[PDB]
């Protein structure tokens, strides 16, 4: 029966199957990881290269949503880009009305409400993307939130989204991340990314790293190239 | 003044089980007389009448819109309207145009359709109702009518004495206003008859 | 929104959504209305599922104006929507005509509102029927308005579960010379005809209209009447 | 607002709703038009109820002083189209200061019908029309419009039930002799109507239009029918 | 249980007068596996909810179903999390707007009525679905005392002495019925004890301060309060020493 | 949206508008209404489907509505749709009186309402109005008039007609017994009672089951009157007396 | 199938079948190649029409003095997107007096194309685009898909049988950065020749070229203008 | 069923269903032929006359867009009237703004922009519900010389040397392949097109069942009269 064709229809057991199918869309994507320490947040993405004809920096999955806020996405990249624009507009409007930088919890709540508005009607389709928001400020500290296609936003210490999320979570639980520094976290992130990657099915990939903390003066940015290459060396050594 | 452009005088008076409503007959553009049989008193029921003074275009407009609303009310409700209800309806109509006013002032005179109790009221430019037990006046010669009515009116008058009083008041008041006159028409409303009379007046 | 009608005509000429709304009405809690010579009585059953329910919170008998009262059978949320609409309509009438609205006029306006939902786009009919009481021109009025938008004038009627048996009971026990106290007794008897358990002052709700206006009976008064009946 | 697409294409290249509107036309009353040398003749079939119909305010309708129309199909749709055409005729008199041409009003009606075959939330008009008139230079004109917006000019035509049979009859009987005088054209129209309209001539309404100016009452129609039966017998 | 048409897919009537989508929305509340209990006392109102953190990677602060609507009104949400957050946002907006328009704080019963009115529209209009969440509100009214109100996806709202919501609602209702029949006008400690005992008994779990959330309102302090772990442990050790 | 659309305003493969035909079916099951036109007046006669003992009398009539000072109507079908349409008819008449300051002619009012009803069969995706109407009136152009309209938007002028339950049998009897140009109001009332007698076969004829309305002209004003139960009982007594006499004379022939 | 008619319906596998069906439109179309050196950017297009009288359909369009596009799929959608891009560049010149950066234009296109894929009763844009541009960061080649996804490429071919062209380009891509203009254009022409059936060859009629660079406005070489480039091209293997 | 799919739905092969069905509607129409020569453009169409009672002069398959541009249409002729009005308005607006004549390519592009502007939702009231069922041949003379363009319902427009549209397009196109060379004179083009049209028509080609028009440098748009048509027909 057609209980699964609209987002405005419940099934007899109380499920909206369209949102579940969007979640299935998220599970097919490559894995993104976020780890939070007392002084900052680090984001790592396994970016699959589908051809050698593509440049370095094509299909970025890490975005700057505000000068203090960064975003790591998985799923359908076009939906992720539209959501990134929504988040940017929310941050801009908050600064223009109230006069300071938006808190990360408020931004996550607003974006999650915008995402939830697409799970209610037959006229629109749910988003096929999941994402993590990360931020640092002196007042609020270091914050890492995750939002899924239904509109649930939760705060995390370590989060993984995509195809190898469970194995990545197992690896993240082995770290005492609260008493670690952002420099160590980058190497551990790279190591976990190299562990969860399946060379047989997925051919080749780039490592996309970014961070935000007191080390960066509360500005979200790409990890400098030397730190990235050192971390990649550590990760490739660990795999033997 | 835009009210004085066409002139006109209407008056309503209360008796014992009777009401009287009188009006002038001139239609003119400022100083020139055009006709001497202009209607200013309209029937809104068998024992209910409304008189309008002011700009003649607004007089006709307001009468026609009021009949629209009254006809719809009487079809929906299956009853005849009470004079107080008509007062409220007219006030609502006039206040809907608060910032683009109709330039007319109404007087209502009637008998209650069940208990046959006299009712007279007046409304100003935007719809503040004034209910009185003696008399109401409206028009360009309001002060003259006020003096005559204050001097002549008595409580509990029979229809004949009421006719004499209102006729004298209207005649002598319009004789002192230039843009009002050219005849007077009087309606005496009783329980069992309506009496319409035209008065012998000055045509200068 | 949806711009098309969900209520359409069947080959036999029926509007079946209206009939299914009537089925929803026939499954609701019983209601009774009686027109006496000096007043009107509306009585309903509010049999809560548990002692955990606080009986003073929600009322099924509602005032619309000083002299108009309402009761329902069917779906409660729809009843609340209709109550809000009726109160707004009465206030609009008062603002225009400076008079409290006649009961028939209120019934006609509310029935127009109910008709709109049998023909508009993207909506279903109201799953509730309404009993309306009023006092106008020194005379009492009782009306019934059904999901279709049709209104009837009743001397006495019953709605909800076992309404056919209540109708026969009222036929046998109704009289033109009834005074309001006798009418209240008769209404409580009609409710007793279809009641499971012990009827107390907290599982029934009564309202009355007389020359003074419409009011909802306090539990003390209902206890006095119930002691008289028993 | 309602923005569904009603008229869409089918796999074979067909607009099914237009074809169903043509079926609706096929169910309607028969109308026949003949173009004469000096006159134009318009005949229709009447569905008459014995003694009970009131035909005092009923007219074959006039769009202006110079243009007449006959319809087949859904009568309410036809009323809508006629009122729109009348409004357009008054607008043309205002804006051009001259009376309309028959082709101008035919074009307006056909474009209205086409617009209703390509708009959201609307179904096509279930009516076909015959339009007769005279131009300023005094040429007689007869046009036909279809529910799809297709209009042509004809010498003789028929719309409605059994229009195929009437059109075959007209094809076999429309010659230059038959148009010589007014009576011959009226006889042609009456014969064509009698082909598919049975019971007789009381079911027939006949209108004749002349330059700068006519409805046949039942007695004259009976006169013509008797003449037709005579001329038919003289074949033997 | 007959059907005809799209009556199981949109909010229209079935031949028996039922709305199947509303019943399915009720089924949606049980998805989540949580239970909440609200109890009213002489001068207090208490809400106790089950707190489950499956991941040690989750920040436990952000996992909460107790929300603050105004300074004096508190709520617990049960069911689909995003729908719950949407309803909380709507409630906050309505209470703020009431304060702006009428000049005094919104009563709890009026707030529940407004939320249920909003929910009714979803059961009458066919292009939207109901929300799979239940809302329980507690407050203090300066004329009637402690107030506990509940609204469901159908549009029904009611006021209670005690109530439950979630997976184990029926068993909790039975427990509370027995407790209320043997009536003791409950002190603050007795009310909290009753709620925690109901949750423990129905779930068959001896609670650790981190497995429950408690939220209170009192006549003396009318502000909505969330209890810290130490206070919850005090109540739990008192419950055990019984 | 496309899945749930009922598509009311489209054609069938045979050129039929199905919702209109179903609404016509709805009208075939409602209470009977007959209209008869005479030389001195015009009348409407309806059967009352509200015949419960516990029903109350209030208002003016159940099926007869007054649209104007000079016009009235009777409805068959869905009652709420009728209430909508009669409100709109009153509005149209008052708008005409505002524009021209004369009463509206009867056919113009019928045409306006029928334009409204045609609109619902052509666009909008909504269901039609399930109501047929009979209109009686007087105007200064054509005098006393009787019209009928149906959910499609079609109207017709009649001398006598019937809508509702058993209307075909009524129309046959009217064709048999209607005299063209020789009709007074009294003989029209007699004919109406005869037709209603044969049409109300489910239950025999009592005054509480029928309502009769009359339109006449007196002193240059139009009078619309609903007959009291006394007068209807008088009419029914006359019918029974005439029938008994006819039966007696039928039994007279053989002896 | 109940999942393949609307763009708002997810399948149980987590796909939207309408977007894949729209990508099929790009796969059916004629083939185009794009490549970049360190100084220039070249678009080579295989023009064709239905018949010989019918002139070969226009595949390379002029957007701005620094931007041009190649088309595959529905031509009317391509003209819609072309007009949108032209207006965006014009607005940038009106407000900031500078050319619009190419990456920002591709971002705007992606934003425009994603909206129809989320709304009921809309359809994707059945057009695949290849964008050649020059700005302050150098020469750029971009690819646009009907799914609203865009790519930054070193080289790319789209259309029918374009996998063989992509294979050729992958084999030779290390040379492109150091080439001069004629060598780069010849590389593109060889890749485009890889798609033709073995009998067909490259003529002045069926080939269009588009060039942009440090000191050259976007130029479309068609007809005799392409003879300088087609000269000195060895026969196929 | 007909309404399972929307109007903006793709096929599994990557084609819009409604456009394919409209292109199939194109195959049911009359045959139009256009030939481009250095001396001008020739457009020849067949009038499909169904009855002897139809007046062939009311069938307009070739229209004047401007003094330098003409159009030939095939398919659902009623749909073509909107496009032609747009083309005429575009040419006149261009003259108003720029004081010069439009190019044939610009007119074709402006008309082709309307072709895919159909939908149900997210579209303004007065929007189209379905595609156009017409194929258009535009012929004109501008500063580039004589130009001939082809447009189909998909919005695609191409420039052509010789082109046939309609029911008999494939065979007529093969014949045009055989007979077209770049050095043809306009008289040869007219004769060749009439030969092919005679070959494909199911009737017999006389001077009343076809239309021919030319556009030449210096001379305006010319519709052949019956006498000139007979002059050309004599040679065939």
């Amino acid at each position: 029966t057609g209980y699964d064709l609209s987002a405005s229809t419940f099934s007899p057991d109380g499920r909206v199957f369209q949102v579940e199918y969007a979640m299935k869309a998220v599970e097919n994507s490559s894995t993104a990881i976020g780890i939070r320490c007392k002084d900052g947040v680090v984001f790592g993405v396994e970016k699959l290269v589908l051809s050698k004809l593509y440049e370095e920096g094509s299909n970025k999955r890490l975005f700057n949503v505000d000068r203090h806020v960064g975003m790591a996405v998985a799923g359908l990249l076009a939906d992720a880009r539209s959501l990134a624009d929504i988040a940017r507009e929310e941050a801009s409007n908050f600064r223009s009305n109230f006069g300071y930088n938006i808190p990360l919890k408020h931004l996550a709540d607003r974006v999650a409400m915008y995402v939830h508005a697409y799970t209610l009607y037959s006229a629109v389709r749910p988003f096929g993307c999941s994402f993590m928001l990360g931020s640092y400020s002196v007042n609020d500290g270091a914050q890492l939130y995750m939002i899924d296609p239904s509109g649930v936003s939760y705060g995390y210490w370590g989060c993984a989204i995509g195809k190898a999320r469970q194995a990545a979570k197992t690896e993240i639980e082995k770290l005492q991340m609260k008493e670690m520094t952002c420099r160590d976290i980058v190497k551990e992130v790279a190591k976990i990314i190299y562990i969860v990657h399946d060379e047989v099915k997925d051919k080749a990939f780039e490592l996309e790293l970014s961070w935000v903390g007191e080390l960066t003066n509360g500005r979200h940015e790409i990890v400098p190239k030397d730190i990235r290459e050192e971390a990649e060396k550590y990760a490739k050594e660990s795999l033997k | 003044s835009i009210m004085s452009y066409n002139g006109g005088a209407v008056m309503a008076m209360k008796g014992k089980n009777c009401v009287a409503i009188a009006a002038d007959r001139r239609f003119g553009i400022q100083a020139q007389m055009v006709t001497t049989d202009f209607q200013k008193i309209f029937p809104m029921g068998d024992r209910l009448y409304i008189g309008l003074a002011g700009l003649a275009t607004d007089v006709q407009t307001v009468a026609q819109r009021l009949k629209f609303r009254l006809n719809l009310y009487e079809l929906k409700e299956g009853r005849q309207i009470k004079p107080y209800t008509l007062m409220s309806m007219v006030a609502n109509l006039l206040y809907e145009k608060r910032f683009g006013p109709y330039y007319t002032e109404p007087v209502i005179a009637g008998l209650d359709p069940k208990t046959f109790k006299p009712f007279i009221c007046s409304l100003d430019l935007i719809g503040c109702p004034m209910v009185t037990d003696d008399f109401v006046v409206s028009g360009t010669c309001a002060e003259q009518m006020y003096g005559m009515c204050e001097s002549l009116w008595e409580p509990n008058m029979d229809p004949d004495h009421l006719f004499e009083t209102i006729s004298q008041a209207m005649l002598n008041a319009v004789d002192r206003d230039a843009v009002s006159g050219m005849g007077v028409i009087v309606h005496i409303i009783e329980k069992d008859k309506i009496t319409t009379r035209t008065l012998k007046a000055r045509m200068d | 929104g949806y711009s098309f009608s969900l209520t359409t005509f069947s080959p036999s000429g029926k509007l079946v959504q209206i009939e299914y709304a009537l089925a929803a009405v026939a499954g609701g809690a019983p209601s009774v209305g009686i027109k006496a010579a000096n007043g009107v009585v509306l009585a309903t059953e509010k049999k809560q599922k548990s002692i955990l329910y606080d009986e003073r919170s929600v009322h099924k008998v509602e005032p619309i104006t000083k002299h108009i009262g309402l009761v329902y059978s069917g779906m409660g949320p729809d009843y609340r929507v209709l109550v809000h609409r009726a109160r707004k309509l009465a206030q609009q009438y008062y603002l225009v005509y400076q008079e409290p609205i006649p009961t028939a006029q209120l019934v006609q306006r509310v029935a127009s509102v109910m008709q709109e939902y049998t023909q508009s786009g993207g909506v279903r009919p109201f799953g509730v029927s309404l009993l309306i009481c009023g006092w106008n021109e020194g005379r009492p009025y009782l009306f019934q308005s059904d999901p279709s938008g049709a209104y009837f004038a009743w001397k006495a009627t019953a709605m909800g579960k076992n309404y056919v048996n209540g109708k026969t009971f009222l036929e046998k026990r109704y009289n033109e010379d009834l005074e309001l106290e006798d009418a209240i007794h008769t209404a409580i008897l009609t409710l007793k005809e279809s009641f499971e358990g012990q009827m107390t002052e907290d599982n029934i709700e009564v309202g009355i209209c007389n020359e003074a206006g419409f009011r909802r009976l306090t539990p003390t008064e209902v206890k006095d009447y119930l002691a008289a009946i028993a | 607002s309602y923005d569904r697409a009603i008229t869409v294409f089918s796999p074979d290249g067909h607009l099914f709703q237009v074809e169903y509107a043509q079926e609706a036309v096929k169910k309607g009353s028969t109308a026949v038009g003949v173009r004469g040398r000096d006159i134009v003749v318009l005949g229709v079939e009447k569905k008459s109820v014995a003694k009970l119909q009131d035909e005092r305010t009923v007219r074959i309708c006039a769009l202006d002083d110079n243009v007449c129309m006959a319809f087949a199909g859904l009568t309410a749709d036809a009323r809508i189209v006629i009122n729109r055409a009348r409004v357009e005729c008054q607008s043309h008199r205002l804006t051009v200061e001259d009376p309309v041409t028959v082709e101008y009003i035919t074009r307006y009606i056909a474009s209205l019908k086409q617009r209703y075959t390509q708009s959201n939330g609307r179904r096509p008009f279930g009516i076909s029309a015959l339009i007769v008139g005279f131009d300023f230079d005094g040429t007689p004109r007869l046009y036909q419009t279809d529910p799809s917006g297709t209009y042509h000019a004809w010498k003789a035509n028929a719309i409605g039930r059994g229009a195929k049979s009437v059109r075959e009859f007209l094809e076999k009987n429309y010659t230059d002799e038959a148009i010589e005088t007014d009576d011959l054209t009226i006889k042609l129209v009456i014969k064509a109507l009698l082909e598919v309209v049975q019971s007789g001539g009381k079911n027939i309404e006949l209108a004749v239009m002349r330059r700068d100016q006519k409805i046949l009452n039942p007695e004259e129609i009976e006169k013509y029918v008797a003449e037709i039966e005579k001329e038919k017998e003289e074949n033997e | 249980g007959s059907s005809a048409g799209f009556d199981r897919h949109i909010t229209i009537f079935s031949p028996e007068g039922r709305l199947y989508q509303v019943e399915y929305a009720f089924k949606a509340i049980n998805q989540g596996g949580l239970t909440s209990v609200a109890v009213r006392g002489k001068d207090c109102a208490v809400i106790v909810t089950q707190k489950k953190v499956p991941d040690k990677l989750l920040d436990s602060s952000t996992v909460t179903h107790l929300f603050k609507i105004t300074e004096n009104i508190g709520c617990v949400m049960t069911g689909m999390t995003a729908d719950s957050r949407s309803q909380v946002q709507r409630a906050r907006y309505e209470a703020a707007n009431w304060k702006y328009k009428y000049g005094y704080e919104i009563p709890v019963d009026m707030l529940c009525k407004r939320i249920a009115d909003i929910s009714q529209v979803y059961t009458q209009n066919a292009e939207m679905r109901p929300l799979g969440c239940c809302m329980i509100l507690i407050g203090i009214d300066e004329e009637q005392g402690p107030q506990v109100y509940k609204c469901d996806p159908a549009g029904y709202y009611c006021g209670f002495k005690a109530t439950a919501a979630g997976v184990k609602q029926t068993e909790s209702t039975s427990f509370l019925e027995k407790k209320v029949k043997k009536k003791f006008d409950w002190t603050f400690e007795q009310t909290v004890e009753t709620a925690i005992t109901c949750l423990s008994t129905v779930l068959s779990i001896d609670f650790k301060p981190s497995e429950i959330e408690v939220g209170v309102v009192t006549v003396e302090n009318p502000k909505f309060r969330i209890l810290t772990e130490a206070e919850i442990d005090a109540h739990l050790v008192a419950l055990a020493e019984r | 949206s496309r899945r749930y659309d009922s598509r009311t305003t489209i054609f069938s493969p045979e050129g039929r508008l199905y919702q209109v035909e179903y609404a016509m079916e709805a009208i075939g099951h409602a209470g009977t209404c007959l209209g008869i036109l005479a030389n001195d007046g015009v009348l409407l006669a309806a059967e009352r489907r509200n015949i419960h003992k516990l029903l109350d009398e209030v208002f003016f009539s159940e099926k007869i509505y007054k649209l104007n000072e000079d016009m009235a109507c009777s409805v068959a079908g869905i009652t709420s749709d009728a209430n909508v349409l009669t409100n709109e008819l009153r509005l149209i008449a008052q708008r005409y009186l505002l524009q021209y300051q004369e009463p509206i002619p009867c056919e113009q009012l019928v045409t306006a309402l029928c334009d409204i009803k045609q609109a619902y069969t052509q666009f909008g995706g909504k269901r039609p109005f399930g109501v047929s109407l009979l209109y009686i009136g007087w105007d200064k152009h054509y005098g006393f008039q009787l019209y009928q309209s149906d959910p499609s938007g079609n109207y017709g002028g009649w001398k006598a007609t019937c809508i509702g339950n058993n209307s075909a049998a009524a129309v046959s009897m009217l064709k048999q017994d209607y005299k063209e140009g020789e009709m007074t109001l009294k003989s029209a009332l007699a004919l109406a009672i005869k037709v209603l007698n044969k049409t109300m076969d489910v239950s025999k004829l009592s005054a509480e089951k029928v309502e009769i309305a009359t339109l006449t002209r007196e002193n240059g004003k139009t009078v619309i009157r609903v007959l009291k139960q006394k007068e209807v009982e008088q009419l029914i007594k006359k019918h029974e007396e005439e029938e008994a006499k006819a039966e007696r004379e039928k039994k007279e022939k053989e002896q | 199938n109940q999942y393949d008619n609307d763009v708002t319906v997810w399948s149980p596998q987590g796909r939207i079948h309408q977007i894949e069906y729209a990508m099929e439109a790009v796969k059916q179309g004629s083939a185009t190649v794009g490549l970049k050196s360190k100084t220039h950017a070249v678009l080579v297009a295989l023009k064709r029409a239905q018949s010989e009288l019918a002139a070969h359909q226009k595949k390379i369009l002029h957007v701005d003095n620094h931007i041009g596009i190649s088309i595959a799929g529905l031509t009317a959608d391509a003209r819609l997107l072309c007009n949108f891009m032209r207006q965006e560049c014009l607005d940038s010149r009106f407000v900031f007096d500078r050319p619009l950066p190419v990456s920002r234009l591709v971002s705007l296109i992606g934003s425009k194309t994603q909206i129809p894929t989320q709304r009921y009763g809309r359809r994707p844009y059945g057009v695949g685009l290849l964008i050649a541009g020059y700005d302050d960061m150098g020469p750029h080649i971009f690819q646009t898909c009907p799914s609203a996804n865009y790519f930054d490429c070193r080289a790319m071919s789209i259309g029918a049988r374009s996998q063989s062209a992509r294979t050729y380009l992958e084999r030779h891509m290390s040379e492109f950065m150091e080439c001069n203009l004629n060598e780069l254009v010849k590389h593109g022409l060889r890749a485009l020749r890889e798609t033709l059936p073995a009998e067909q060859d490259l003529t002045t009629k069926n080939v269009s070229i588009g060039i942009v660079g440090k000191d050259l406005e976007f130029t479309i070489y068609d007809d005799d203008d392409v003879s300088p480039f087609l000269e000195g091209l060895e026969e196929r293997p | 069923s007909e309404y399972d799919r929307g109007v903006n739905t793709f096929s599994p092969e990557g084609r819009l269903f409604q456009v394919e069905y409209a292109i199939e509607a194109i195959k049911l129409g009359s045959t139009a032929i256009g030939i481009q020569t250095s001396e001008g453009v020739c457009l020849a169409v067949e009038k499909r006359i169904t009855s002897p009672l139809m007046e062939p002069s009311s069938i307009e398959k070739i229209v004047e867009i401007d003094a330098h541009i003409g159009c030939a249409m095939s398919g659902l002729i009623a749909d073509a009237k909107t496009l032609i009005d747009k083309a005429r308005v575009e040419t006149q607006n261009h003259w108003f703004t720029y004081n010069e004549t439009m190019t044939v390519e610009s007119v074709t592009q402006a008309v082709s922009n309307l072709a895919l502007q159909f939908g149900e939702e997210d579209a303004d009231p007065g929007a189209m519900s379905r595609p156009f069922g017409v194929a258009l041949l535009f012929g004109g003379v501008d500063e580039k010389g004589p130009q001939l363009f082809h447009m189909d319902p998909s919005g695609t427009f191409v420039q052509c040397d010789a082109r046939a549209i309609g029911s008999a397009s494939e065979g007529a196109q093969s014949s045009l392949q055989e007979v077209y060379h770049k050095s043809m004179t306009l008289k040869e083009a007219i004769k060749s097109s009439l030969i092919i049209l005679k070959q494909v028509m199911e009737e017999k080609l006389n001077a009343t069942n076809i239309e021919l028009a030319t556009v030449q440098p210096g001379q305006n748009f010319h519709m052949f009269t019956k006498e000139e048509l007979e002059e050309v027909i004599k040679d065939i």
